[PDB]
Parts: C-alpha cells; structure tokens; sequence
C-alpha cells in the first residue's frame, strides 16, 4: 500500500524526503 | 394620434392626446399559473365594475400647496366596486389613474403626478405611530399638505391626524428625488391632460383591502399658477380612477368600519 | 490524518467575505419567489432616471419649497449669467442632494457621460432663447457669453419645444473621476445665458419659472462602494 | 466598452456586512437597580443608521440572513482577583416560545430552540438564516393597520390599533447570558451583533430618507434643515 | 549557461514585505493630555526608508497590495489588576468618507465601510488590497501642480497650491479603536502595520536617492557628503 | 503540508448542525430491526388524526 | 469531517511567504493596462547600463 | 446544485442525516 | 483562470454568492 | 516534478504569484 | 457506503485499523 504525496509548495528545497 | 381610451363601458376621449406612461412596464394581467393548486375560478368582475369613478373636485388656489389620496380608499364610498370590497375577503386590482387639468393659453405653473407604492405618512404629535383609523383614510375628499412643520403640543386633547411637509413628501425624502417613483408631469404650457397605468404591486400574491393600502397619489404644483395681473384664482383639477382585471374571493359577512 | 498549517490570517473576522458558514435552521423550506413588478437588477438603474435638482439657495428660500425652481424674468440683464453650477457630482452641495448624487456618495471613483434635462413652465404664448454651455476645467470660470460659447454648448430654443437636452460628454485626463472636492480631478462648469430676451406680450406674467433636471446615459459606472456622510445619529 | 459594471451590482452593494445593535450583559447578585444577569433585544434592522437608510432605498424585497457575534469584556476593580474565561450562551426565540424571566429558568434548557454556545477569546462566531418571510417578500415600509375598528365595536380603545405594524413582536428576539456563576467581582461584557445579507432581490426603489430618524416609524421630529447656503450665480 | 536569473526577478524584488508605520493606540479617560482613544493614520509609502527608496528607483508601476497587523500591548502600572483580552477593531477609510471624532460615533458602525475584527493573542491578519489607481499605474514622483493661479482671479491666496501633489488626501486613511469599554487601568497597544507587494510591473528607471530624506517631499536639508574620503592612488 | 485558514466561525457549538464526530464505541455490531407495525415515517401524520376538542369552558 | 492535524509551524507571519489571503475589497473592476514605453522585466537590465563612476576622492 | 458527500470514518453511526 | 468551488453544505441559502 | 496549485478565490489578485 | 481511506505517511506503522 503507497500513500499520498503532494509537493504543496513551488520551492523545491521545502519538500520532505 | 387622438387616444380613444375606453376600459369597461365608460369612455375617455380627446380633444388633444398626449401620452400613457405604464408603471414599470408592465401590462395588468390575471393570475397566470398552469400549476397552481386552485384551479377554480373567482369572481372577475372585468368589465361589469370598469367605469370611470371620478372623485371630488379641488379648486387649486395660488397659495394651495398639494393634495394626496389613498387607493383603494378613494373608493370605499360610491360604486359597485365598493360593495364588492367590504363583503369579500381579499382581492387585487389594477389602476388607470387619469389626471385632466385645463386651462387657456394664457395661465402658467406646473403640476406632478405621483404613484408611491407603500406610501407612508408621518404623523404630527410626539407620540409616535400613534393615529386613528378615521384620520388614516381620507376616503374621497383626500388630504392636504401644509408648508412648514407646525407640530401639536396639547397633550389632553388628541389630535391623532397626519401633517406632512410638502417639500418633504410625508415620508422624509426630498422633492427633487422624488421622480424615481413612476410620474406624469403636467406642465401648462403644452398639454391639460395626463394618464398613469398602475399594476399590482404587493408582497403577497393578492391581499386584502380594508386594512391595506397600496398606492398613494400625490400631486404636487412645482409651480404656482399666477395669471396677468390679479392675485386670487380658481382653477379645478379632477382625478379619475378605475379598476382593470378586479377579482375578489372569500365571502363573508358585512363590515362597516367607522369613520368617527 | 492530514498534515495541515495555520497560514497567517486566521480568526479575523473581515467585514467582507464570502467564505461558508453552518445553517442555523436545516432542513427548511422556502417561501417560492412570484413576479413582482418592477425588478431592480443592478444599481446602476437608479441613476439613470431621470431625476430633479435643487438651484436656487438663497438665505430666505433654502429649504423651502421655492428652492426647486429658477425665476427667469423679462427685467432681467442680457449680460448676467442664470445659474452656474461646477460639476462636482457629491461634493457641491447643488448636486449631492440628487439622486444622482446619493448614489454618487456611496462610492469614491465614478465615470460616463451624464444628461442634463431642462423644462421651461412657462405661458403659451412667451417665447425666447436660451443658450446653455459646458466648460472643462483648467480655465477660468465663464462669466459672460463672450468667454462661455467656446466649449460645448447647446442653443436651446423655447418656441417649437420646452425640453432640451445636453450629453455632456467624457472628456478626462484620468480614467475614473474622484466623488470628492479635490481641486486635481475637476468636473468643469456649467452656465446658462439668455440669448435673447423673453419676449412676452401683454396681459401675461412676467415671471415664468424653470426646473432643473439631471440624468446618466448607458456608460456609467462606479466602484469602491464605500458608506456616505449624509445621514447623522448624536445618540 | 471594457467599464465593469459588476462591481455595483445588488448582491455586492450589500455585501459589506454592518452593526446592527449593541447588548449588555452583567454577572453580580440581583441588586436593587437594573438585574443585568440576561438581556434581550428585539429583532429588527431599524436600530441603527448605517444599514437602515441602505435597505430603505427599495420597497420590497427578499434575502438571506447572515449574522456575526463579537464579544469583548472589561472589569469595575482596579486591583481585581484574576477570574476565568466564561462562555456566553446566544438562544435564539422564535414567537410564541416563552420568554425567560431569570437566570436559570426551564426555557433556558434549549428543549428545540436552535442556540450557540460561544466560547470567549476564540473567533467570532458565523451563521446563516435563511428567507423566514411568511409572505413572497419581506415588507419594507408597511402601510396600513393591523385591527379596524368597526362600527359595531364594543368601544374605541379594543378596535384600536398601532399605524404601520405588521406583526407586534416581529420576527422573535435574542437572549443572552452567562452560562458560569455569580461571582463576588463582577465583569461587564458587551456584544456587538454583526449582520450580512446575501442573495439579495429588490423590488420599486424609492428616494432615500434625508432628514433624521426618531424612533422605529416614518416620522421626525428635530433638524428640519436638511440643506446647507450657497449663493446662486457664484459657483 | 546554466545560470537562474529568475532569482532576482522583479516579483522577487519586491517579494520581501517589509514595515511602514507604527500606531499608538491607549485606553483610559479624556484627560487634559493628548487623547489617545483612536489613531489615525495616513496612508502612504513614504513615513519610513526601507521601502520608499526600494520603490522609487521606477518612475511609474502598478502593483496590487497586500497588508498585515501585527499588535502588541504593555502595562503601565507594576502590580496592575490582571486585564481581559482585548479586540482591535482596524477600519478602512476611503476619501469622501466621514471621518470619526470621539471614540463611539455613529460612523464606527461600519456602515459600508470594510473593517477588521480583530482578536489580540492569535495570529496576526493577512488582507488583500487590489489596484485601486484611478489613472493606468501610480505615479511615483509627480511634477506639476493640482491647481494654477490664473490672472484674473481674486488674490494669490485663493489660486496657490502644493508642489507635486496630485491629491490632498491621498488614498484615504485607516482607523484603529479599542472595543472594549475604559479601565481604571491602562494598557498601551503599539500597531505595527506591514505591506508586502505582489504582481509588480513597472517603468521607466531612474536613479536612486542617497541624501537622506526630508519630509514626504523631494527636497533635503541636511547631511550634503554623501561620499567618504580615500587616497586616489591608493588601493 | 497544506495552506489552510480558520474562517470566522471556529470552535462554536452550534445546537442545529450536522458535522461530523468520532464514534466511542468503535467495531460495534447493530442488532438489526424488525417490522413494528405502526411506523411513523413523518409528522405530519399526527396532525391528520381525528382527535376530540374540548369545547365547554364554564368555571364550574 | 476530516481528521486535521497543526503542522508545527502555525501561526507565525513569515516576511517572505506566496500563501492565499482574502481579498477586502471583492468584485472590483481593475483599470486595464496600457503600453508605457521603457517596460523593465527584470532587475539585470539596469547593472547593463552605461553609468559613471566617481575616481578621485581627495579631501579638497 | 448538489454538494460533496464524504463519510470520513469507517463506523456507520458516526455519519449525519 | 477559474478557481474551484464546492457547497460544502447539504442546505442551500449558507452557500456564498 | 511539479506542485498543486488551486486559486481558492473569485477574485485574481488574491492569488500568490 | 463506504468511505475514503488514504495512508497520509510514509511509514507503515503509523496507519490505523
Ligand atoms: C440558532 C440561533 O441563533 N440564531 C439566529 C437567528 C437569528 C435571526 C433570525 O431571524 C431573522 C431575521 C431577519 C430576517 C430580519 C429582518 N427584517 C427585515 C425587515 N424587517 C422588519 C419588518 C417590519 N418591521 C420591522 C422590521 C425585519 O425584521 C433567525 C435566526
Ligand atoms: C478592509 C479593510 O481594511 N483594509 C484595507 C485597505 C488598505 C489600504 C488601501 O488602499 C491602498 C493603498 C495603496 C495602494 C498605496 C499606495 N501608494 C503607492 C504610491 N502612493 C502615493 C502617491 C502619491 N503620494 C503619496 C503616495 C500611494 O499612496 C485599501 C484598503
């Protein structure tokens, strides 16, 4: 089972791993 | 170009014809539902109560400063269409008012038609709100105006009747904001007669009559008649009005209110 | 179960919004609408009727009745100016009182081309004609007819008809006109004259009387609706 | 033509939401002056004078409802014990429900009466009512009587009625009070009802009223001068 | 190239919103001092250093708007009675609005006028302000005058303006009052109003200003060494 | 992760609402109905019953 | 209705921030841009242009 | 115009009407 | 550009305009 | 890889850039 | 009727039921 990613942000550095 | 006007039996014609301003632009009609739940049919009465009721005359003077009236109080007391409103229930109704003013060639002064809906009054005393059911319908004869404000103060003996300000209108507004309301000017110079078309305008889709009031007429002299040289003059205005599409419903007895 | 942040702005109560809010009363049924006549869509249908305004604001008459109409005589000068009025359309206090006007305060910016309307109430027989002009701003105020009949202006006759009317075009450097008095963004002026003398034949007053008219024509618009200054409550 | 008139029309000349009243509440033991443990108000528009000259711009019309509570505090001790966060209850009350006569009666139970349980320091709360016309619109400016006294009658003072009244209790009333106890300090608190209409469609518009209000009706009384002085041919 | 110029694009010039004023506002009785029961301010760019000469290196722009309230508050007195939470209430004012004198007029009804209620203790409010520039950009740097003294005029006074001003109320003011009642007790609030610009699109270069400023004009007083001093030929 | 904002109208306990809220008991088993004869499906079908009046209302 | 959790990092106003906002003045109509002459799009078009230096700094 | 319906919590009696 | 809407609300009159 | 972008709002210049 | 389930995390063990 995967899970749900959206990158909310238009910076690229601001993401998770 | 000369207007053959005839509702009903009666008949308005011309000697000279000038217009008929609709109010809101919309023709009197019936009740024009293909899905509404009563389908049975009312008493219309549209064209055996449709002559023209004409009231009491006024002598519009120099100093004379306005007259106001109330339908449908201005028929309570003469014609058919009296009897069919103190024994019915409900009903609605629209008015032909038709306005005639002449003169000669030689007079001046301008007149206003007015049609308010919902036409409040103001009242006179400090007490407020506080007016009895005789002062509240001048019935046929119709109201006054008065200049300036001049309030009562006697507090044992109870006047309880109206005094507006003309240039006030009664309701508080000014006079040259006035036209916003659908008008007929009658200016002298050019033409003596005038005619407003009024439909039904309420809240409900019919209503009734006795304890309700919908248009007010009031006619106001934007200028004042002066003649050559003299200073005391009588001309008459005259006010018509009749009933188009009239329906009433629900019966029941006979009620006379007083008019003390 | 969802990993949601405060973004600045929250708990603010903004007078003017339009985000959701629960029912009080669920479930509710509403009263059907039926055709009342006389639909007001938009508020831009109120200035364009066709509306009076007050001239004449002299100490003795100012609110009265007499302050709606303009005498206009047979012994009056052939060099004096009538009525003169700047267009200022909710600030001079000629004009505010108007229809016109108590729309006109309920905003800041406005534009479009108004109409004038006068109406001579006058005898039959008297006759005359009447010269009324525009002025735009940036000149000295007209005070004859030699200065006045350059810009925009209207003969106006009383003899075949007793109605003029005057489109007082858009002319502005800005787009959107202020509603206030402020001496950068002027309307212009506004004067009539007579252009010749009333000719009236005897046995006939001699005191006629004008009104005075205001309209918008179909380009006219506001924005930045805002609360006027008109109304009063000491309490 | 590129001039947007969307920005006047009728759904955002209402849209700026306005005050409409101002309640007290109190919270002491019942003296012998004014027992402020609860207050109501009656249901109405014409309390203030922001809103009320811009709703009686139009005869009939019909709308939605929303409202906004904002709730602020204060003390009458300079050096006062620290006392806690409190929770004010609004319950609505529609006619003919019983009208609370204390504190802490049964009607205050919200048996069905539909109530708000606000807490203090947390946003304002937000709700909506919609059309609760019993007619096709609400009436603006009502004309007639409620009663006629008739001929027949037993005498004068039962046949009596009050001019332009539709409904003697319109429309319900609020009802405000501390849910927590008497205290030995006390804490005055005041509540500034807000109110927003949506959806709205009028109907016959009518000139706006220019001269001061005196009391619920159409009527005056003081400053009758509703125009200031200017000279007539100077601009 | 391989080489982002998106970074110092103009959208991110003007990313970084930066302060503009500071208000006072208090909360006792009308002494004898200066009343601080409301605060007005005016409202434009130039009343600090960070941000008037980071705009006007352009001649002329238009951009849309975008504010924040930040408030802090104090005591006066050291063993003060421990006060409630306060609401500050920031009303908008646009020109042509009346302008409030005491601290509960009938303007502060909020009429038309959009406000803000604001809670203290939460987060600070985030609104948005769209171009409200009556010509096709703001005008940084105005030149000429509102008005010109013509020659037939009555006197100098009269026909005398302003340099380089294109309004005398630009833009209107905001308002900022306490809603809660007077203490005994005093608690002095600073307001501290941010201004972050977005969609920026301007023209028309020109240097920027390196003496220090002097008033909201072009003109300066003091400070006239603008440059330092170091040996021409050495490094 | 996401942008929200707290509307105006937080953290009221509205009395006529229709929210959401978490169960207590999770993992419960219903037991199920049956057919009870007189099922009232709506309100307005106690107003259509014929029912007596009182009508006499003298003091004694 | 949806099961919300505070990220740590509410409730602080960041100088340098793109989030959403409500608009105070709604409906509005903007003035429609015309073509000014001399349109900079970028801030490195101004370092591009020819400009002066000062050299000599003596104290006279 | 109808709206968005979603029953976020796998027990049924948790829903609204 | 458009943007997106929802009535979240199963009665009609709390919708915004 | 992109992000998610949604004008929540009727008016444009409440929008980010 | 069922519902709407989305694992919000990337670890396994921080789900539900
Ligand atoms: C859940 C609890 O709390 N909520 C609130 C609630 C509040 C108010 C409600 O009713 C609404 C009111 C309103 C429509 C008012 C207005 N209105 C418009 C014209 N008039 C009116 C008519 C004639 N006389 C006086 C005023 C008048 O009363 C309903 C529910
Ligand atoms: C809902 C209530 O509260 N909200 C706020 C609000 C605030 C400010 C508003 O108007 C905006 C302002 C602004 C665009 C300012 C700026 N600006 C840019 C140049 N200038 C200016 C021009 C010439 N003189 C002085 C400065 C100038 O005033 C509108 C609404």
């Amino acid at each position: 089972i995967n899970y749900t990613t959206i990158n909310y942000y238009k910076d690229s550095a601001s993401n998770a791993a | 170009r000369v207007l053959q006007l005839t509702i009903g039996n009666s008949t308005i014609t011309t000697q000279e014809a000038a217009n008929s301003v609709v109010a809101y632009g919309r023709w009197p009609e019936f009740i024009r539902d293909d899905e509404a739940n009563p389908v049975d049919q009312p008493t219309e009465p549209d064209v055996a109560t449709c002559r023209f009721y004409t009231l009491d005359t006024v002598m519009w003077g120099k100093e004379s400063k306005g007259w106001w009236w109330k339908l449908p109080d201005a028929l309570r007391d003469m014609g058919l269409f009296g009897q069919n409103m103190y024994y019915h229930y409900l009903g609605r109704s629209g008015y032909t008012v038709h306005v005639q003013c002449n003169a000669s060639k030689f007079h001046q002064g301008a007149l206003g038609v007015f049609a308010i809906p919902e036409y409040c009054l103001a009242g006179d005393s400090d007490k407020q709100r506080y007016t009895s059911y005789a002062n509240a319908n001048p019935g046929e004869k119709g109201g006054k105006f008065y200049s300036q404000f001049n309030r009562d103060t006697a507090v044992t003996s109870p006047k309880r009747e109206f005094c507006p300000v003309d240039y006030l209108l009664g309701c508080g507004v000014l006079l040259g904001n006035a036209f916003v309301y659908p008008h007929q000017i009658i200016n002298l110079r050019t033409n003596n007669s005038a005619t407003i078309v009024l439909p039904y305008v309420n809240a409900m889709a019919i209503d009734s009559m006795v304890k309700h009031n919908n248009w007010g007429i009031a006619i106001l002299p934007l200028s004042p008649l002066d003649f050559a040289q003299e200073s005391s003059v009588e001309i008459p205005i005259t006010v018509t009005i009749a009933p188009m599409c009239s329906e009433f419903n629900g019966l029941r007895n006979v009620t006379a209110p007083k008019f003390q | 179960g969802l990993p949601v942040l405060n973004t600045p702005g929250s708990n603010q109560y903004l007078t003017s919004d339009n985000y959701q809010s629960p029912c009080a009363i669920p479930e509710f049924d509403v009263t059907p609408p039926i055709d009342i006549p006389g639909e007001v869509k938009n508020m831009m249908e109120l200035a364009e009727i066709d509306t009076m305004i007050p001239l004449n604001l002299e100490n003795t008459k100012r609110n009265t009745m007499d302050m709606y109409r303009v005498t206009l005589s047979d012994s009056a000068d052939l060099s004096q100016p009538i009525l003169c009025f700047s267009l200022s359309p909710a600030s001079d206090p000629r004009l505010s009182h108007t229809m016109l006007g108590e729309v006109l305060n309920y905003y800041t910016h406005w534009a479009g081309s108004l109409k004038f309307t006068f109406l001579f109430c006058g005898s039959m027989m008297a006759t005359g004609k009447i010269l009324v002009a525009y002025a735009p701003p940036g000149a000295q105020p007209p005070t004859s007819r030699k200065e006045a009949m350059l810009g925009t202006h209207v003969i106006w006759d009383l003899g075949l008809q007793s109605s003029c009317t005057m489109v007082v075009p858009w002319i502005s450097n800005v787009t959107y006109r202020q509603t206030t008095q402020d001496s950068f963004t002027e309307g212009g002026y506004i004067s009539m004259f007579y252009q010749t003398r009333i000719v009236v034949p005897l046995s006939t007053p001699k005191s006629m009387s004008m009104l005075g008219f205001v309209s918008a024509c179909n380009d006219f618009s506001v924005r930045l609706l805002r609360d006027t200054t008109h109304i009063s409550q000491s309490a | 033509q590129r001039r947007s008139r969307s920005e006047s029309t009728i759904e955002s000349f209402f849209a700026r939401g306005a005050c409409v009243a101002i309640i007290e509440v109190d919270n002491e033991e019942p003296t012998t002056r004014a027992q402020k443990l609860f207050a109501m108000w009656r249901i109405t528009y014409k309390d203030t004078v922001q809103l009320r000259r811009k709703l009686e711009f139009f005869t009939y019309s019909r709308f939605d409802m929303e409202l906004t509570f904002v709730v602020t505090a204060n003390f009458t001790n300079t050096n006062n014990g620290h006392a806690l966060n409190q929770v004010y209850q609004i319950m609505y009350i529609p006619p003919g429900a019983p009208t609370p006569k204390s504190w802490d009666d049964y009607t205050w139970q919200t048996s069905s009466n539909p109530s708000i349980f606000y807490t203090y320091g947390a946003a304002p709360a937000r709700i909506s009512v919609p059309y609760v016309g019993l007619a096709n619109a609400y009436s603006h400016f009502y004309d007639g009587f409620a009663k006629v006294p008739l001929k027949t009658d037993a005498n004068d003072q039962i046949g009596d009625s009050l001019y332009s009244a539709m409904t003697v209790d319109d429309f319900g009333v609020l009802a405000i009070r501390v849910v927590n106890d008497h205290n030995p300090t006390k804490v005055t608190s005041k509540v500034r009802i807000y109110m927003k209409p949506k959806h709205v469609r009028v109907w016959c518009p009518r000139p706006p009223r220019a001269v001061p209000y005196y009391g619920p009706g159409v009527d005056y009384k003081d400053n009758l001068n509703p125009l200031s002085e200017k000279g007539l041919t100077t601009y």
